[PDB]
């Protein structure tokens, strides 16, 4: 895998292929 | 942290791989 | 607004764009 | 869960914000 | 609901979200 | 190009893909 | 419609730019 | 217009909501 | 059509939406 | 990681987060 | 191919590295 | 080349269907 710049919605959509049925949790800061 | 991270600078699948449940 | 079917992809974005900063957990097992 | 709720039905977007945190 | 930052195709998911079976025009300027 | 099915969000994306600028109305109920 | 064409059955490009304003 | 100022700037859903059919 | 401004994964999803089945290559620089 | 069904524009865009600047091919003819 | 390996079947991450360059 | 261009300048989609296979 490759390094990844990832901005906006695009970080939740690597999430979503990242983590499958485990799901995952998005937590920006503020 | 990671969402500030992946955008500012770079990050990888396995650093997004700490935010599965 | 509107109810439609949102799964994968699609519905982790909707809970992006609804969420935002506030964050938001995507947990399919339940 | 979420799926069933928004996927599997269909669900608001009002809905969806029971998944914020 | 939260308020959004969204820039060319983020948009349109936004609409469709929003809009659902609505649907919606997009109009940008110029 | 070619010819595929377009659905959703799909639909709308490719919308913003082929008309741009000049805008696009996306009314499913038609 | 637009879904009737181009989703429930396919389209082309040039089709999807019927939509267009 | 909603366009650029979601881009811009930042805007609602409740905004946007103003553009459905 | 119009012309394009697309960056990271739109240009994929265009590239995706303007060749269907034929299918893509896609190779960024370096 | 996980296996998940990736189809369509789901698909590229997962070859293009798991591939990036390596650059890939989509050939669904095969 | 890509599509009955990713699609019709399901495939990793890693599988999906089959279809870099 | 075509990722680069697209990006930093405008390309069309007629320049993008030269990388169809
Ligand atoms: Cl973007
Ligand atoms: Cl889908
Ligand atoms: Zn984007
Ligand atoms: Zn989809």
């Amino acid at each position: 895998f490759v390094n990844q710049h990832l901005c906006g919605s695009h970080l939740v959509e690597a999430l979503y292929l990242v983590c499958g049925e485990r799901g995952f949790f998005y937590t920006p800061k503020t | 942290g990671i969402v500030e991270q992946c955008c500012t600078s770079i990050c990888s699948l396995y650093q997004l791989e700490n935010y599965c449940n």
